[PDB]
């Protein structure tokens, strides 16, 4: 199992690299200034 | 007209091909001692059984079908696409493709869906054509372009309903036509000459159905009358005929009675009554009518 | 102290009682350009008290049959003020924004209105030809409406094909009328060029769309104006050349 | 990210009044308000919302849902409501009586004027299948109704006529997996 | 994380205080109101993958990008068929790709030459890349089919067919499906900007075709592009279309005749 | 922080807005039955996630000329549902119940509510005859109203010959719609026996009366509804036998 | 163990208590008497494998599994051929399999094409897979053909057979070839029940090909399904079938004429 | 003498991996709960 | 099958012909009166 092999000098014309995991969703689902507490009114 | 029935439980036609172009004829049905239907087993007819090689429904199919030869590859049996084979109030079957449908309107799917639960979901939302596929559908609409995808073989839409195993419900990507019209209770009729049927046609008819069919022409001279189908096994639910300018009954038809096929009667304005019961309940009726102007 | 904030841009302030939190666009914050994303060799100018400040747009009336507004945001400040002087004579910019919108009520109407910001919000053209010499394509007072904005046709489908439901992915704000009265929105330099030309590239376009309709009994206001003010945070200009206006 | 649920998809409706759900003040103790389906890759409400493309592009889904809730009344008007989720078997709940058995949420209209329905994972395998109709119902997830608790109370010199804006979103939970074409494009014009 | 997300188990609560169901939408900020704040769940170790959903096995997908005809008649004749690079010509594709704002990605173009009746015949085809700014060849016998200093593929009918990579070549530092600008300056009229949203950072020069013989052959050829995006990276998520597209660089549609996003019902107050 | 609350039991929630402090009925908390206290000797279960959980009933439109309404606890919730089948089959029972009625208003209605717990809620007859044959007794229904309720006749006596004015030693809360929208009330099983039978004997009973008269001006809604919300916290069920209904 | 069993050496014994040979057979287990408690053996050191007879040995063969016609007409014409993805079609591999109650494998499918009259002219194909929820292709110049998000195989007649390898997936843990149960809720009728049996774990949607050309090809080709199972886990043995099979998705078998289990003899009390 | 090597990043895209010796026969022949000696009466 | 919900035993005819139901107590109060009787069936104990 190694698809990590490149054939040419070029980089590009090798295959998907190691997958990333990285997943912010704050950016997108949160995007407020004061952190809003998970057990508390949004707005008082 | 040839088939008043839903299946084509009673085509006495001659065909005796499975299709007109490009098909294989049909195997006699007194040749046949291999298979549990023949003519050595039913005699006196019982679905029409004589010394020819039609295709008939005595098994209680969702279409005709004869006895084909055997080439070593499966099948012995094939439906047969009679082209005189659709009742009054079926359009036809059609293809059906994707997110635009045939069928432009609610859809509704359920585990007894049956011809006239869909007929009486698209009526009772005053829409225009029904139609169900796949068995597990229920497509209402008003639109006239229904034959965008094209035209399907009568033989290739007979997948089994889910609620009831003797109509044919479309199929896995075709769809089959019907008006709302059929089944109905009572409605100002205004054609040249058209069938009513009894509330529930596909089905049994209901305990207490009562209703008023008005049978209206613009000038005709006398109408003509007739009477394909008639199923009654109970002499307390009843047909009439009357005429609605002084309110008198033409004549009364029961199950103890047999109608006769065709009569004149110099009316315009026949208004038709069936008065049902909650005993015993079989199958309705399939008038036909005429006039002439 | 959530519901009061005081936001103060050079010699500008905005008060308010009715308010929620503020939205940092996609968790960036507006900054300058940094050397290593940076291509062009010229110093550029940064006044940092003239440009960066508060500039606040006509007010436009929340009638019932409203369909919505929206802005071309680099646009609407091209004529007005030390901005739109400082972006006429240069070639390069690159800035962010900072919003505020204000609608007031009282607590006997009722209403609510969605505003976000669309990066390279293009209009669409409104037809159903497909030969290109009658194909319909909307006019330069529509790409770009200057500082009075465009109306919506189709809200629906927020001119452009794509559906106003879906909108919410858009770094958005809404205005309640029984909750609060303002929303604030501060979005950075979103593009994939460093700078670009403030004059014939729009980055993104405000679109106000009243989602509920607005209600009222026979004897309250009926004049319900749509206020907005904007403040060109950490600008940028570069290539200094003539003036020109379009 | 929650999106707006398209619950008035019905006819007798124009573009923009078809994302409202009409509140008003019934004279009966107990009436039944907007009601909708679970299924996000299947023909409804949930055809309107990212989650439900981002679902039509895959072919099996898992996890648990939120639908969210808003108010956008009057700051006079008051109220409660109840959203309960029933698991799958029979049909849609008749009266509130019934749907109150599975998971529900009291629902009253205060300062903070927006709720948060979480639909749990009450399935019996792992992944629940897009497709959903006629003979794959087995992969069903149930039905949210909307009912009245108390009634919508308003003050005299006030509109009685408010809206909900329904909104929907995926829990941290969710699972995508099996990737498909969707069925929102089948055919297009020569370009 | 290689997994999902796992449950706490909870309890029920009896106190005033915490409302964790009162988030509040006005604020543009979406509920994190989880379920353990909520009905009593259990504790379950949740081990299904989120390696599927990732980007690059999201749009490792080859999908029909552009089709090439080539007559090379004998009367009627041309000789080349050239084919300018974008990805607007199906809907698929561009559905799949207009769903984002900023783009980044190499391509895995592959060419499927077949015939009209449909045969592979052993002829030689040269599939040639002119990048722009480069004259584009006139004919089948023409001065630039030599090929030097361009690159340019030599393949047979009957051979598998051929795939080259290609890299990332914008000028800009990514790519972009919407330009909510003009391409260059002066007067803009009134009447048809058909100039508008037009980006000159996706001109990916023109494709061509012949078929390398002496004298002529009477045959239909029509190729298919196939293009598999790898190592891509997007940004600013953008709403998915709703409405049919018309045509390939503006995304107009039609304004009487409108598609709903969602089917009609029977009432509201129905779920089926 | 303490005008919001979100209670959960099971797979329900309840969210509040305008709330006023949880009430626990003499201080003691709903706990299972200790083996001291105990004297059956079969095992109990214990389902924990599908009869504890907040169940509603119907909603009653409040009109002007009300009276007020009641209900027998162990009893409503004696066909709906797993609790009431659970119930249906077993001969013992014992638990807590947790409470919330919601009645929602504008800012220009005016009342009061008085809903409170009444341990062994006993109906009254109304008449004036002594004889042992004519005396007034209340139906089945008038005792055990099920999961539709009752109204009172004279509920200035609370139906029983016991004055309203007095019945604030119980464990009651306020809905005062100027101030907050719902009560809630919290109240451990209450019996002289560790276990019973949930069918012929009802452990308490809500009853909610209008003290202060619903008033409003012309042109405000005039839907009053009255919604209530039970949660049978701590359920125990013994003696597993036949289903019986009544 | 990688032999069978050695054999203990063994004499008489006379003493009474000890009955090896005494096993009883009510109590639902079976006999352990060996032989070393009998009839006095030798001392045997058996050196026979035993890996041939492992599961993983016994499941890896391929098997016929399915016949696809495809007639391509002018006239009477289809375009497409799908084929249901089943294993009861033919009872070779439908008797091995059904010896188990619950089951989890891999497969090695691989398609062998072939003309009419038998013949290998270069032809391209196109084999899709549609998994269960996908729309079917409708035609051979439909628009699922464009395989964008979907996996398909080309390859010509001319070429070796193509072989895919393909992972578990179904829904629940494991497959099942018995469902004692219903699909659905509802009200069951007494005439027909023809949905008892039926599990919707094990719809691995449709398999379909055409022909990848522009006009016709007047050819009636016939595609053969070979799937080798591999990696493959059992469950719950289940008795070995004894009468012919009847249907594809149900065990029906005929009342009357019955198949005895054993040939019948001239006489009980006689061997040959 | 190799094949546990893989040539794709998927593992059920391989040959048969190392065979297992594993043979329980006890669940299927003596599935009682009181264990029956070799030499004895099966009952008493 | 209705008999068979409550406290049962399986007693077969074996070398030991003798069997014993215990009858346990399932009482709501801790102490029964042995008049049972009308208005007294509230300390009935049950039917074996
Ligand atoms: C030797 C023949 C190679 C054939 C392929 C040409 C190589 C250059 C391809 C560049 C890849 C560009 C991918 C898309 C670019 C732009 O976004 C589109 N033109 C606009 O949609
Ligand atoms: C690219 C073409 C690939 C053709 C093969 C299709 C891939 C999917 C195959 C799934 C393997 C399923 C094996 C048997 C499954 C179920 O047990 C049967 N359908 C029921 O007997
Ligand atoms: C069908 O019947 C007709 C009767 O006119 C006859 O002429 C014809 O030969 C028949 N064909 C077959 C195939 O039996
Ligand atoms: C069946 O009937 C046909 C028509 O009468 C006749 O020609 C044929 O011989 C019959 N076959 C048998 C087996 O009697
Ligand atoms: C009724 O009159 C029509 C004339 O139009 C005739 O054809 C028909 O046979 C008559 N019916 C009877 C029963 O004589």
């Amino acid at each position: 199992n190694f698809t990590n092999i490149n054939y040419y000098k070029d980089s590009y014309a090798a295959s998907a690299t190691r997958q990333d995991f990285t997943q912010d969703p704050k950016k997108f689902t949160q995007p407020v200034l004061d952190s809003i507490r998970e057990l508390s009114a949004p707005l008082n | 007209p040839e088939c008043f029935t839903a299946n084509g439980a009673d085509y006495r036609g001659t065909q005796n091909w499975t299709a007109l172009q490009g098909g294989k004829p049909c195997l006699f049905w007194n040749e046949t001692f291999q298979h549990p239907y023949n003519t050595l087993k039913y005699p006196n007819g019982e679905g029409g059984l004589g010394e020819h090689n039609y295709c008939r429904n005595p098994d209680g199919d969702v279409s005709p079908w004869c006895y084909v030869a055997e080439h070593e590859d499966g099948v012995y049996w094939k439906y047969c696409e009679i082209p005189a084979c659709q009742m009054p109030g079926n359009l036809g079957c059609y293809k059906d493709h994707g997110n635009p449908p045939p069928l432009t309107g609610t859809s509704k799917t359920s585990n007894k869906l049956t011809i006239q639960t869909c007929i009486s979901f698209c009526r009772s939302q005053r829409f225009k054509f029904a139609g169900m596929e796949s068995g597990y559908a229920c497509f209402c609409g008003n639109n006239p372009d229904y034959w965008k995808y094209g035209e399907a073989a009568s033989t290739e839409c007979n997948s089994v309903c889910f609620g009831d195993h003797t109509q044919p419900c479309g199929g896995d990507g075709r769809i089959i036509l019907f008006d709302t019209l059929v089944g109905a209770c009572g409605g100002n009729y205004s054609a040249m000459s058209s069938v009513v049927y009894s509330p529930d046609f596909p089905d049994t008819y209901a305990t207490g159905r009562v209703c008023y069919w008005t049978i209206r022409v613009p000038g005709a001279s006398h109408i003509h009358f007739s009477f394909p189908l008639f199923d009654i096994r109970d002499s307390a639910d009843m047909v009439e005929l009357l005429d609605g300018y002084t309110h008198r009954v033409l004549a009364r038809f029961h199950g103890r009675s047999r109608p006769p096929l065709s009569f004149n009667v110099s009316l315009d304005f026949v208004i038709l009554y069936f008065f049902s019961d909650r005993i015993n309940q079989a199958q309705g009726f399939a008038v036909l009518y005429q006039a002439v102007k | 102290s959530d519901r009061v904030a005081q936001l103060t841009v050079g010699n500008s302030s905005i008060t308010t009682q009715e308010a929620a939190n503020i939205v940092l666009a996609y968790g960036e914050w507006p900054e300058y350009c940094p050397d290593t994303d940076a291509t062009a060799v010229d110093k550029p100018t940064r006044p940092d008290v003239s440009v960066n400040r508060f500039y606040t747009l006509d007010s436009k009336m929340w009638q019932e049959n409203s369909t919505g507004w929206y802005w071309k945001f680099p646009d609407v400040l091209n004529k007005t003020g030390v901005f739109g002087q400082n972006a006429q004579f240069h070639y390069l910019y690159r800035s962010g924004f900072c919003l505020h919108v204000q609608c007031n009520a009282s607590k006997f109407h009722q209403g609510a209105l969605l505003v976000a910001v669309i990066p390279e919000f293009v209009i669409a053209g409104r037809g159903s030809n497909t030969k290109p010499n009658e194909a319909p394509h909307p006019g330069f007072t529509t790409t770009f409406p200057g500082t009075t904005g465009a109306t919506f046709h189709d809200p629906y489908v927020l001119d452009s094909g794509v559906p106003l439901s879906q909108a919410l992915i858009y770094p958005h704000q809404w205005i309640n009328l029984r909750t609060n009265n303002c929303a604030t929105v501060i979005v950075p330099y979103i593009n994939a060029v460093p700078f670009d030309s403030a004059i014939n590239h729009s980055n993104f376009g405000l679109i106000v769309i009243p989602v509920s309709p607005l209600k009222y009994s026979s004897g309250a206001t009926t004049a319900i104006p749509i206020t907005i003010t904007i403040a060109p945070l950490n600008s940028e200009f570069g290539g200094l050349r003539q003036a020109v206006s379009q | 990210v929650e999106t707006i649920l398209e619950v008035n998809n019905t006819t007798e409706a124009t573009g923009l009044t078809r994302l409202l759900i009409p509140v008003s003040s019934q004279n009966k103790a107990d009436e039944l308000c907007a009601a909708f389906m679970v299924d996000p890759g299947r023909i409804g409400p949930w055809q309107s919302t990212l989650v439900g493309q981002i679902c039509r592009y895959y072919t099996q889904w898992s996890g648990s849902l939120k639908v969210t809730f808003m108010f956008t009344g009057s700051f006079m008007a008051t109220g409660k409501m109840l959203v309960a989720y029933s698991p799958p078997g029979s049909a849609q709940p008749a009266n509130r009586e019934t749907a109150m058995l599975g998971t529900h949420v009291i629902w009253d209209f205060g300062l903070q004027s927006s709720v948060s329905l979480v639909i749990p994972w009450i399935s019996n395998t792992h992944f629940r299948t897009a497709k959903t109709g006629g003979n794959y119902d087995y992969y069903t997830a149930g039905v949210v109704t909307l009912w009245y608790q108390t009634n919508y109370v308003v003050p005299p010199e006030t509109p009685g006529e408010a809206y909900i804006i329904a909104m929907g979103a995926a829990q941290d939970n969710f699972t995508l997996k099996i990737c498909k074409d969707t069925d929102e494009v089948t055919q297009q014009a020569v370009l | 994380a290689e997994s999902a997300a796992n449950t706490t188990p909870s309890s029920h609560r009896l106190e005033t205080g915490r409302v964790p169901a009162l988030q509040a939408a006005e604020t543009g900020a979406t509920s994190n109101a989880t379920d353990e704040n909520m009905i009593e769940t259990r504790c379950v170790v949740n081990r299904n993958g989120v390696l599927e959903t990732t980007i690059n096995h999201f749009f490792s997908r080859s999908g029909l990008v552009g089709v090439v005809n080539l007559t090379d008649g004998g009367t009627d004749t041309t000789g080349y068929a050239t084919w300018d690079i974008d990805i607007m010509g199906f809907v698929q594709l561009r559905r799949k790709c207009e769903m984002f704002t900023y783009m980044r990605f190499n391509a895995e173009f592959t060419f499927v030459t077949t015939t009209k009746n449909g045969e592979a015949r052993p002829y030689m085809l040269q599939y040639m890349y002119v990048p722009p700014g480069a004259p584009k060849p006139t004919g089948r016998d023409a001065f630039q089919w030599q090929t030097a200093t361009n690159p340019s593929v030599f393949v047979k009918l009957t051979d598998p067919p051929a795939q080259v990579s290609v890299p990332f070549m914008s000028p800009a530092s990514a790519y972009q499906w919407f330009y909510d600008g003009y391409p260059t300056f002066g007067q803009h009229p009134e009447t048809s900007n058909t100039t508008y949203g037009l980006c000159p950072n996706n001109m990916m020069g023109t494709f061509a075709v012949r078929v390398v013989s002496r004298e002529a052959s009477q045959l239909k050829l029509q190729t298919r592009v196939y293009m598999k995006l790898k190592h891509v990276r997007a940004w600013v998520p953008r709403p998915i279309r709703s409405q049919p597209y018309l045509l390939k660089n503006f995304p107009n549609y039609d304004s009487s005749k409108i598609t709903n996003s969602a089917r009609d019902r029977s009432s509201i107050k129905q779920a089926n």
